[PDB]
This record gives structure tokens, C-alpha cells and sequence, in this order.
RNA sequence: CUAUGACUCUCUUAAGGUAGCCAAAUGCCUCGUCAUCUAAUUAGUGACGCGCAUGAAUGGAUCAAUGAGAUUCCCACUGUC
RNA sequence: CGCUCAUAGCGACGCUGCUUUUUGAUCCUUCGAUGUCGGCUCUUCUUAUCAUUGUGAAGCAGAAUUCACAAAGUGUUGGAUUGUUCACCCACUAACAAGGAACGUGAGCUGGGUUUAGACCGUCGUGAGACAGGUUAGUUUUACCCUACUGUUGUCAGUUUGCGUAAUAGUAGCAUGAUUUAGUACGAGAGGAACUGUCAUGCCGGAUCACUGGUCUGUAGGUUUAUUUGACAAAAUAGUGACCUGCCGCUACCAUCCGUUGGAUAAUGGCUGAACGCCUCUAAGUCAGAAUCCAUUCUAGAAAC
């Protein structure tokens, strides 16, 4: 769907989960679709799928492997307009394996993110 | 009427075209024309422009307009708004606000009468709402919601809520804006509703995952 | 085209910092000495090389 | 401190073994990985077979074997392949290096067997797979001895859940509707399967049988009589509850 | 054992032997391959790369998701001066390979080009290259030996290739060897070459005629020279990690006891940089117009919805260079080799037919800031008007 | 109660492991089993003890303060990656 | 066995082989010394093919899967525990195939283990001490030689130089996802494709410095610490005093661009057609066809011209 954006949260980053779920933080484990290269960590840019588990949150959640979305990380990445922009914080917001948040979304997301997954548009207040 | 509908097989119709009381504007969608389908049952009337805003695929729920103004928020791009303002004929006043804190279309569930306002929607947008649509404006939220646009969808004599809502706001909800509801959930997988449908006086696109006698459910008060 | 947030510079294509903040508010910088000044918290009005100066 | 070649190492192997403790001294000897089971049974393996060595061992992971001045004090004798018969019958089947495999994959094999024989759900009672008993028996908390019986290890799991859920422990019934012409080749594969009653079989209408069947193989029967047939087959309700089948305690 | 973790292999071998390229400037070996279908026309030139900049278009790509909206590109700018075209070479096929046939000349041969056969130009007091050559022309004895020369090559060979030459005084690098090279006419009918050929003789050829506007060509060149490098930053090897005796910027280990000596595929240690380079499918945006050396400055880097008279210069000019007052032509992305050097364009080996073929490049905007610094400005008048 | 083994004898060699403690730097099997820390733990800790081969100045159990002693984990922090 | 059905797939009871990636067996080399486990690193080879390409079979309706062939061109991961090889899980994935190279690789590293001397504990021994048991701490030396490799000059058996040819050697692009196809073929349904086209990505490769970030001896400018020059000014010393901003340059999937088309084949599907009045892809001929092979393009340019 959309393009490479700029990769800064490898296997083992935590990030705040902006989802009105029961989640403090999210602390990515692997992404859904890196393959290969030896001895190379597993990044996540924005509108990645991570598979990830809570280290911070409600108790009832906290010990499985869940899943993700990137909606906005504080290393910067260029759209192809020309235009850059980075955030202020790495975030997540927990969904099912299809993509659906069932939650509501905090915060800016970033609009390399709004585009693969249509309920992360859907439950963001500020698309940016 | 209140059609089965998907954008590329990911049903959500809700946000990727919206389909007002005039010019249904439709997303891109760099595939088969989507528009082509939507075009198929608004021939007749209410023009589709297959305008991009923001270089998001998303319109419906990023740009909330009425009947009386579209909005598009400040990272619009001049030459979309320059399409848009010319891919329509003169009816409207396509307002572009300067606000930054949120993306529009999920933050105002509009109508042609009394629209809904997320809470903090920072008062400039209100008064500069009230001259560009000239419509009432609430700064409530259901009981499932903050952000109370594209969790309820607002038409004209008819609007819906979630089966998590509580009977008190939606009874609230039909005295103050003087709209019938029902709680009805669009796409039973999912909870929200204004990703689902986009309502007309004259037809709904509908989300393709849709059961149909929740479909009979939803037109029985969209149709009427 | 565009105009810096901080100091009130303009911004031609691909010469500018774009950032997005917490609370929603998102800031146009120039170059990281805007964003430097933007990050340590000064007034534009004391630095004199600014435009809202 | 720097020898060309490091020293010995442990001897690791793939052979079972058995215990026999006596006088005070633990003695084991190497034996085949199944045809230990093969000797107790009072089925000959030919006591040369039997064994991976007639040399009779203290520590068969050390790879010690005994002397006789603790064997003329232990057993009265000091002709190995003569101790080792001794220790064959009278000793108990100890483990080696997949001991932990072969008690923990048995372990997790009889919670995969046992547990999954006859269970129906309640309302309108219909079988299941056999993780939703893998959740709802470490849910009941159940402990697995092996040397009570497998049978009655089976009339032991769902004692616990007749007492906590409302779950039947019976045989039910079903009322087979097929078609006369493309439903024959159906019925030769599930007449040598499972019993039936009540064979009404016309040529204007339809095949009706009744069945004799458990709870739980009614899902395999659902499918088997559409996936064979190729249209569509009628699975119509007889009877919820027959005895002689675990109903009998056997 | 064998190797436990399997990862891809550390470096090219279709560049393999990794030395200085013999050719200053950057050659041709291949040309495209001559069809008679086509008319005449050349398929090599002689740039030389004065900088680099940034455009902005609008996409025509139906169905990206950038798509009729802007895009900042990088771009090269390549100076293009216009090239003298000085002799012809006739090569006839061989079963050892095309050879050198005839090699008539022309008659009034530029000192720049003269200069490329003297390496102590200087110390000569008479430059007597290409004299005894000139007086054939003088008497009708010598002259009678040219066209017999020349009926030779449009008779016995098949490849017409135009010796033709650069001027690099009329840019100021400090270089008055002009860089000579020849370029293959390719268009059917061998005496239809050889008359392009010496209807082009003492005149030049503008980069406009030879390459067309939103086209595809190959850039040859040399890359930028490092030195001197170690095998990580040269192949591109893991570093080995903080506790090593020896040293942690190496192959480990260089092979196994059994070839028993080093293979030529092992990461070693040695030159980067000043390697030969092709570089296929660089898509020209626009072709810069010449700038007139009696008149006003010809507004290069204006272009539509822009309406600033300014050049493709830059505040200060393009950095380590001068200005680009010659014809040239931008192409997207970069190219081999830094600014000031000799990059030998060419026509590319097949006629690409694909989506970037047939794009067409309508730009809104180039940038002129002083890349000397970060430049908030776009021309020196904007600046005055800006802080005065 | 044929599981426990009080009781009861003989036997070498006088007696038969008391209070405690442990897969412990002491446990072969062993990556013991149950819980817990983890996404995932041959590791850590808390329990269980027929303990190959724990155990009372061959000192047993505990243990504040201290340790260029050994081990595990959480926070900070970093080119360790 | 596979409802019937030996051979879709298997396959007991037997038999015939191969392999040297297990451990034995032996003691032929080495005890005036071949540094011995594992890992990291890196290259090349093997095919007994996991994926990818082309095909053929199935108990292959579609999807999923299974068997085989031509196939080694290109891939074949991140992690918790353990020194581990092995093992076993979690997660990604097109797939996480098996292997050699002196059980590749210690003048390449580390030294966790083993494996000296210190010490503790258990069992054995009267005892010194033993353990192929557990624990803890324990020096990892030399290349400047020859070759090999990587680069760099240099001699070219009419002078100097120009522009070339291209023998020979290397060789690079591989792969995925979404979408059109299409909720269509297929199916009673559940589920649900394929060719082409489009758009992106992963890994690799080759460059690059317009942007963005890093670096900062540009000791460039500023702030400022302690001292010294009497104070101001300006300087220094503190091995670049520290901090902030930062040119040029170098740089990073941390940024950007680029990474082709022809011929002959294999597997196999076939045509004309005998042998063998019929049949037959085969015997004489012949056709299409693979990520293959050879060229194309790319890299070097030879006691070759």
C-alpha cells in the first residue's frame, strides 16, 4: 500500500500505548513482515504491525503476545513530498490480528498509518 | 438504497467516500475506480470529484463538510483545495479552518440542520463553524465516545449509536438535536459507525461484511 | 511554500524540520538551530536574527 | 594445562534402563528402549536381547559396573547373567536421558488421550474439539497419577466436571436422513463404523436409520455424509442419553 | 562444520577487480547496437557535473499513491558545453573484433584538442601535431588521398564513429586538454555515416540534438576516489566486536585450511573509489538553455508556476564549481563521480519503452538556495529585499 | 492401611540420621516436579524430599553490618548491538 | 493399510546398496609439539531441494497439502535458557533444507567450557589422595620472511603519444505483499483462485551528498569555568577546558538514485513418423520450454593487436 517510511523501533523498544484499552506501554517483540538478513534487529517504522506484549498495564492482559499498530515514532522520516516530520513520542495502540482497534486512539497519528489500516482513522482524533 | 459495498475488500466504505446532501466526494484509490460504482448510482445527481485531500485516502471521515461547507484541515495541500473548489459548481462555502489539533471528519458529525462537536474543539473552530455551515453545535460525547464524530453517523431524520450506548444518551440525543435514533452497529464485526455508512436523502453506501437485517435495521431509519 | 513556527522564516520545499507535538500542535522548524532554540525553550523575541524580531 | 586434546567426556546414549536396589547398593543394567515392556508381559525377547550389556552396572549414566566384593554382600552371587535376569523381573524401569521427554511428552500424551473420550456441551448438547477440555481440565486442576487405569482415569476426569459443570457422560442417538440413490456408498462407510437400528430404506422417498452412537462422534458424521456424497444430508435428533457406554463404570 | 548462519554474500563480483579506472574521463566500451531502421544520429556526448540540486513535479503515475501531487527529486545538473567534432574512424568487422580502418581527420583542428597529443605542451616551442596532416587540404595531391581515404570507410567497414571533442576552456575548470572521444554514429547506410560524419566536420553538436527532452540515458564515469580503505567501508563487512587483539576493522577469518592460499573472493582491504562506472536509466527533467555570451542572462532555472528569473545557479553558485553559463542537462538522482569531472553520457543500449520512457517531466520549482551553508533564499534580490 | 510402617526380630559392625536443611558450592537420574519472573528461561528465587551420596564444633540452622567473592532480576544509562 | 484398490501415498516379513555430516573398529603418519570444544566472522564447494522457476503425478473440485523430475542461479531470520554442538520454546517468514572445507576458521578474536597449580562440598580411602561428580578464581606469545590474496608503481622483449579492438577472467539482481482480475472460475455450501497489468516492499548490489540526521582542528562564532598578563579590552595555559550553534568535507535504508533483452537447452508437454500393415514425442528429423547455459549490458584489459 504505502511507502517505506523511515525505520526506528527495533525488536525490544518500548512505546506508549495511546489506546483507551488498559495499557501503559508496549514493548515490541518482532514486526509482521521483516524476513531474513543475519544478525539484523527487526525495526518498526509507522504504520507497522508489531507483535508485541505489555510490560506496564491492566493485569489481566499483561503477560500475552498481542498485537500493534505504530501510529507515530520520534524518528524522523521523509514523505515523498519532500516534507520530513518526526513525533514526539514512539506510541502503539493494540488491535487483532486483521488491524481493527477496538479502542479509541490518543494523540497525533501519523498519516503513513491511517492509510493501510482504515480503523486506525477511525478512532484518531488528530491525523497528522 | 443501503447498498453492500467495499473498498478494495477492506469494507470499511464509511471514510473513503462521503456522500453528503451535495458533491459526494469519493478517495482515490489507485486500483479499479472505485469511483466508477459509486458514479453507476450518482449519475443522477450529487457530483463525485475523486479528490485526494491531505494525500490521505481517507475523505469521509477527514473532511466533515455540510450541505453549506466542506472543511479540510491545515494539511491540505492548495493545489487538492484548487481541484475541489473547481470540480464542484458554485453552491457551497469549502472552508479550509486553521486548526491543527485534530483531523476533522472525525471530530464533527455533521448535518443539515444541529451538528456534534468533539469537547475541545478550541472555539475558533466554533464560531468560524457557525458562519460556514450555520448550524448548531454541541460539544457532547456518547456514551461510547470522546470523539463523537465516526462513532455515530448523522443524516437528516435519522442518525445511529452503538448497543453500548445508554438509553440516556440517546434519548438526550433525539430532544436536543431532534433526530429519531436506533443503536444499531453497522459491520458486525466492528463497533463503529460512520466507517461503515455514508447516508443521502437518497441512498446509503454501506460497508460489504453488512448483514442484512441489520441493513433493514439501518435504512428503516435512513430511507425513513 | 511555507513559513518557520519558531522564527517566522519561510520554508521552500525540502528545507524545512517538520514536528508534531503532544498536544497535537504541530511546529514547521527551518533548520535544528530553530529547532535547538524551539528545544531549550527560548523566547524568538530575545534571539535578533529572527523574523519575530 | 594445555594437553593437545581434552579429556574424556560423558558417556551419553540412547538406551532405557532398570532399577533394582538391594542390600543396601543400587544396580542397574542397560536394556532396549521398548523391550522392557516386552519382558514383563511373560512374552519371550531372548535374555542375550534384552540387554545392551551383560555387565552389570552401579551408575549407567557414570558407566560404572559393579565388583564382586559388593556383589557376593549383595545378591548372594557373583554370575552376571544371572544378576541381571534378577534385576530385569524385580526391578523397576528407570529412565535415561529422555526421561524428562518420556515423562513429560507422556505426561502431556495422557491429558491428550484420556481426557478427550466422551463430552458433549450443554444446550441442546453437541460435542467439541479437545482444547476447550485442554483449557476446562487445568481449569478443574487436575493431577494425572498413571498407575490408576486408563478407563478408569477416563470415569475420573469427568466425575470432577459432572460435580462442577452440567455435562452428560452418556452415549446419544441420531436419525439419519439420505437419499436413496447417492447416499449407498455413504451408508457402507459408516455401517462398519458405527452401529445402527431402525434401517427403513424405501425407493421413493428417502433412507432413514437410526444410530448407536458416543456423543462426540457426531461432528465427524456431520461432514463425512456431505464431503462423500456432494449435496446436502439431513442430521435430525433421536435420543440424548443410552447406557452401556461409560454408564457402566466398567 | 559448514557455515552455521547463512547471509548473503559481501560485495559484488561483477566489479570485482576493484582498481583505479585506466580512463580519466570515463568510456564507452559499448555503444547501442545500430539498427538501419533509424536515421542518423549520435549516441554519445561529454558532460561535465557541476552540482546537484532539488525539483519539484507533479507525479503521472496512475495508480501510486503519490499521484498528481508535488515530489521534492534530487537532481544532477550536468554541464553540457557544446562538442567539436574533429575527424572519423572507420572499423571493420574482424573475426578478431572490430580494428581501426582509416582515421581521416579533419582540417582545422582546434589547439584544445591538439593539446590531448602533447603532455608537455609548454615546452614545445612549435606545436607540430597535425600539421604535415593540415597542408593535404593545401594542394589537390593530398586532397585526392582524403576522398580515396574516404571511400575506403564507406565501402569496406561498418561502424562510423566520429572522432569529437569537448571544449573545457570555455568553462573554467583550469583544463584546456580538451576531452576527446569518439562517439558510433548509428543510423543505417554506412555513406550515410560517413556524410553525417564530414557534414559535422570544425562544427559543433549541442547536447539538445543527441539526447532528446524526458528520456532514459546511461551515465559513464568515475566514481569519487577514496583511497586507500579498509574492508569494512570497502565490501561491507560485520565489525568484529570490542574485544579483539588485532584489531576489529577485518575479515576474520580469510578462508579455510583446504583451498590453502586466499581466494579472489575474500573481502580484502585495498582501493575505493575512482572505479569505472556505468549508470543505466537516469531520466533527463530538462535541458538548460545556453547562455549568451552578448546579452541578458537567460532565466535557466525559471520554469512554469515559478516566474522567477534565475539561473540553475544557486546564491554563490554551484559549490566547488562555477557557474553553469553553457547548455545542460538535469537529470534525477545522482551520478559517478564529484563535481568538476569529465562524465561521458550516452544514449541507452536498448530503447527503453517502459513507464519512465514515456513520462514527461513538467517541473514547478528548482532550488537555487546557497547549498554553500542552509540558504533561506532563492535569488540574490530576494536576499536584499529580505534583510535591508 | 497389601499405600503409611508403629511394632517385631535377627544380621554384620556399636548404633540406625534426633532438631534442623536441600536438586543447596553437596542430587546420578536432572533441563526433578509445583508455583513464579519472561513473549519464550538447561538460568534465578519460593515450596516438595526414600536425600546416587544433607545433618549437628568432621559443627547443623539462622544471620544485622561488611565484601576489588559467586549468581539472577527490575530502574537508570549508554555504539554492547 | 489406504471404504472397494498392493504399488496416489505408504508398506510389514525379507533382500540389495550408497554415504562418510554419528559413534565405534584399528593404530598407518605425527609425542626434539599439527595449539584441542563452542561461538563470532568470512569465503567457497555439495545436493541427499526448504523456498523460488519450469514441469509431471494425487485418494489434485477451489483453497490448502502430499510424491517426483530438470534444477544449487538466489535466498534460508530475530530471540529466552545453556559454554554448549545438540536440545526446547516464543515470534517473524516465500522458506526458516541438510551438509563439507584438518569434526573450515585461536601469529583472526573471545576464553564460557575442558585442562595445571589455590579452594569448597558430596561419596570413596586409615591416610597421602581419587572422581570420567558439582562449584569458584585462573598470563591466549611472534609475521618484518616466501607464497596466496587485495590494491600500487614499473619493464613492454623504430621513439613518444593519441584514439581504440576485446582474447581471457569475473559477473547481479533475487524475492515478496497489496490490488485489478474477482467474491469471479470451482463448489450444494463453507470457503475461494489463476494469466496479464498496476502499485509498493524485503534482501543484495553499484553509486551519491539537493534535502534530513550524525561528526566538527574551520580550534568559525558565542557563552562560561579556574588561573596568568595591574584593571577594561584582547589574549593565552588546562595535551581541543567545558558547553551551544555550525560551514566545507566525509557520511547513513538514519537520506537519495539506479539495477536490461536475445539465442540454445534440461525436465516435460507435443508434431510428422517408422521399427512392428496398427500404435507410438524418437529411432532419422522437428516444435514450445527453467530463477538454467551462452551471449547482451556490466568489471579488468594480456610477452595480444
Amino acid at each position: 500500500s504505502n511507502y517505506r517510511v523511515s525505520l526506528g523501533l527495533p525488536v525490544g523498544a518500548v512505546m506508549n500505548s495511546a489506546d483507551n484499552s488498559g495499557a501503559k506501554n508496549l514493548y515490541v517483540i518482532a514486526v509482521k513482515g521483516i524476513k531474513g538478513r543475519l544478525n539484523r534487529l527487526p525495526s518498526a517504522g509507522v504504520g507497522d504491525m508489531v507483535m508485541a506484549t505489555v510490560k506496564k498495564g491492566k493485569p489481566e492482559l499483561r503477560k500475552k503476545v498481542c498485537t500493534g499498530l505504530v501510529v507515530r515514532q520520534r524518528k524522523h522520516w521523509k514523505r515523498k513530498d519532500g516534507v520530513y516530520i518526526y513525533f514526539e513520542d514512539n506510541a502503539g495502540v493494540m488491535c487483532n490480528p486483521k488491524g481493527e482497534v477496538k479502542g479509541n486512539i490518543l494523540g497525533p497519528v501519523a498519516k503513513e498509518c491511517s492509510d493501510l489500516w482504515p480503523k486506525v482513522a477511525t478512532n484518531a482524533g488528530t491525523i497528522v | 438504497m443501503a447498498t453492500r459495498l467495499q473498498y478494495e475488500n477492506s469494507c470499511d466504505v464509511g471514510v473513503f467516500l462521503k456522500l453528503t446532501n451535495k458533491y459526494c466526494l469519493v478517495g482515490q484509490c489507485g486500483s479499479k475506480q472505485f469511483l466508477h460504482t459509486v458514479e453507476n448510482r450518482l449519475a443522477d445527481h450529487i457530483p463525485v470529484v475523486e479528490t485526494s485531500i491531505a494525500g490521505t485516502r481517507i475523505v469521509g471521515r477527514l473532511s466533515a463538510g455540510n450541505k453549506n461547507g466542506l472543511l479540510l484541515p491545515n494539511t491540505c495541500t492548495d493545489q487538492e483545495l484548487q481541484q475541489i473548489r473547481n470540480s464542484l459548481p458554485d453552491d457551497v462555502v469549502v472552508q479550509r479552518i486553521e486548526e491543527k489539533f485534530s483531523a476533522l471528519g472525525n471530530c464533527i458529525a455533521t448535518n443539515d440542520y444541529v451538528a456534534l462537536v468533539h469537547p475541545d474543539i478550541d472555539r475558533e473552530t466554533e464560531e468560524i463553524i457557525a458562519d460556514v455551515l450555520g448550524v448548531e453545535v454541541f460539544r457532547q460525547t456518547v456514551s461510547g465516545n470522546v470523539l463523537v464524530g465516526t462513532y455515530c453517523a448523522l443524516t437528516n431524520q435519522g442518525a445511529l449509536v452503538h448497543p453500548m450506548t445508554s438509553i440516556a444518551d440517546q434519548d438526550e440525543l433525539s430532544s436536543l438535536l431532534q433526530v429519531p435514533l436506533v443503536a444499531g452497529t453497522v459491520n458486525r464485526g466492528n463497533e463503529c459507525v460512520a466507517a461503515g455508512c455514508v447516508v443521502n436523502d437518497w441512498t446509503a453506501i454501506v460497508g460489504a461484511d453488512t448483514t442484512a437485517t441489520e441493513i433493514s435495521v439501518i435504512e428503516s431509519i435512513f430511507a425513513l | 511554500t511555507s513559513l518557520c513556527n519558531y522564527s517566522e522564516f519561510k520554508i521552500y520545499p525540502a528545507r524545512g524540520m517538520k514536528f508534531v507535538r503532544g498536544d497535537s500542535k504541530v511546529f514547521h522548524f527551518i533548520n535544528t538551530k530553530v529547532e535547538s532554540l524551539f528545544f531549550r525553550k527560548i523566547n524568538p523575541r530575545d534571539i535578533r536574527w529572527s523574523m519575530v524580531y | 594445562m594445555s594437553i593437545f586434546t581434552p579429556t574424556n567426556q560423558i558417556r551419553l546414549t540412547n538406551v532405557a534402563v532398570v532399577r533394582m536396589k538391594r542390600a543396601g547398593k543400587r544396580f542397574e543394567i542397560a536394556c532396549y528402549k521398548n523391550k522392557v515392556v516386552g519382558w514383563r508381559s511373560g512374552v519371550e525377547k531372548d535374555l542375550d536381547e534384552v540387554l545392551q550389556t551383560h555387565s552389570v552396572f552401579v551408575n549407567v549414566s557414570k558407566g560404572q559396573v559393579a565388583k564382586k566384593e559388593d556383589l557376593i554382600s549383595a545378591f548372594g552371587t557373583d554370575d552376571q547373567t544371572e544378576i541381571c535376569k534378577q534385576i530385569l523381573t524385580k526391578g523397576e524401569v528407570q529412565v535415561s536421558d529422555k526421561e524428562r521427554h518420556t515423562q513429560l511428552e507422556q505426561m502431556f500424551r495422557d491429558i491428550a488421550t484420556i481426557v478427550a473420550d466422551k463430552c458433549v456441551n450443554p444446550e441442546t448438547k453437541r460435542p467439541y474439539t479437545v482444547i476447550l477440555i485442554e483449557r476446562a481440565m487445568k481449569d478443574i486442576h487436575y493431577s494425572v497419577k498413571t498407575n490408576k487405569s486408563t478407563k478408569q482415569q477416563a470415569l475420573e476426569v469427568i466425575k470432577q466436571l459432572k460435580e462442577k459443570m452440567k455435562i452428560e457422560r452418556a452415549h446419544m442417538r441420531l436419525r439419519f436422513i439420505l437419499p436413496v440413490n447417492e447416499g449407498k456408498k455413504l451408508k457402507e462407510k459408516l455401517k462398519p463404523l458405527i452401529k445402527v437400528i431402525e434401517s427403513e430404506d424405501y425407493g421413493q422417498q428417502l433412507e432413514i436409520v437410526c444410530l448407536i452412537d458416543p456423543g462426540c462422534f457426531r461432528e465427524i458424521d456431520e461432514l463425512i455424509k456431505k464431503e462423500t456424497k456432494g449435496k446436502g444430508s439431513l442430521e435430525v435428533l433421536n435420543l440424548k442419553d443410552v447406557e452401556e457406554g461409560d454408564e457402566k463404570f466398567e | 562444520s559448514h557455515r552455521k548462519f547463512e547471509a548473503p554474500r559481501h560485495g559484488n563480483l561483477g566489479f570485482r577487480p576493484r582498481k583505479r579506472a585506466a580512463r580519466h574521463q570515463g568510456k564507452v566500451k559499448s555503444f547501442p547496437k545500430d539498427d538501419r531502421t533509424q536515421k542518423v544520429h549520435l549516441t554519445a556526448f561529454m558532460g561535465y557535473k557541476a552540482g546537484m540540486t532539488h525539483v519539484v513535479r507533479d507525479l503521472e503515475k496512475p495508480g501510486s499513491k503519490m499521484h498528481k501531487k508535488e515530489i521534492v527529486e534530487a537532481v544532477t545538473i550536468i554541464e553540457c558545453p557544446p562538442m567539436y567534432i574533429v575527424g572519423l574512424v572507420g572499423y571493420v568487422e574482424t573475426a578478431q573484433g572490430l580494428k581501426t580502418y582509416k582515421t581521416v581527420w579533419a582540417q582545422h583542428l582546434s589547439d584544445n584538442f591538439r593539446r590531448r597529443l602533447y603532455k608537455n605542451w609548454y615546452k614545445s616551442k612549435s606545436k607540430k601535431a597535425f600539421t604535415k596532416y593540415v597542408k593535404q587540404y593545401e594542394t589537390e595531391e593530398g586532397k585526392k588521398s582524403i576522398e580515396a581515404s574516404l571511400q575506403a570507410i564507406k565501402k569496406r567497414c561498418s561502424v562510423v564513429r566520429v572522432i569529437a571533442h569537448t571544449q573545457v576552456h570555455k568553462l573554467k575548470l583550469t583544463q584546456k586538454k580538451a576531452h576527446v572521444l569518439e562517439i558510433q554514429v548509428n543510423g543505417g547506410s554506412i555513406v550515410e555515416k560517413v556524410n553525417f560524419a564530414v557534414a559535422n566536420f570544425e562544427k559543433t553538436v549541442n547536447v539538445t540534438g543527441v539526447f532528446a527532452e524526458n528520456e532514459l540515458i546511461d551515465v559513464i564515469g568515475v566514481t569519487k576516489g577514496k583511497g586507500f580503505n579498509g574492508v569494512i567501508k570497502r565490501w561491507g563487512v560485520r565489525k568484529l566486536p570490542r574485544k579483539t587483539h588485532k584489531g576489529l576493522r577485518k575479515v576474520a577469518c580469510i578462508g579455510a585450511w583446504h583451498p590453502s592460499r586466499v581466494s579472489t573472493t575474500v573481502p580484502r582491504a585495498g582501493q575505493l573509489g575512482y572505479h569505472h562506472r556505468v549508470e543505466r536509466n537516469k531520466k533527463i527533467y530538462r535541458i538548460g538553455q545556453a547562455q549568451p555570451e552578448d546579452g541578458k542572462q537567460i532565466s535557466t532555472g525559471k520554469t512554469e508556476f515559478d516566474l522567477t528569473e534565475k539561473t540553475i545557479n544557486p546564491m554563490g553558485g554551484f559549490a566547488h564549481y562555477g557557474m553553469v553559463k553553457h547548455e545542460f542537462l538535469m537529470l534525477k538522482g545522482c551520478v559517478a563521480g564529484p563535481r568538476k569531472r569529465a562524465l561521458t553520457l550516452r544514449k541507452s543500449i536498448t530503447t527503453q519503452t517502459g513507464r519512465a520512457a514515456l513520462e514527461k517531466i513538467t517541473l514547478k520549482f528548482i532550488d537555487t538556495s546557497s547549498k554553500f551553508g542552509h540558504g533561506l533564499h532563492q535569488t540574490a534580490e530576494d536576499k536584499t529585499k529580505y534583510f535591508g
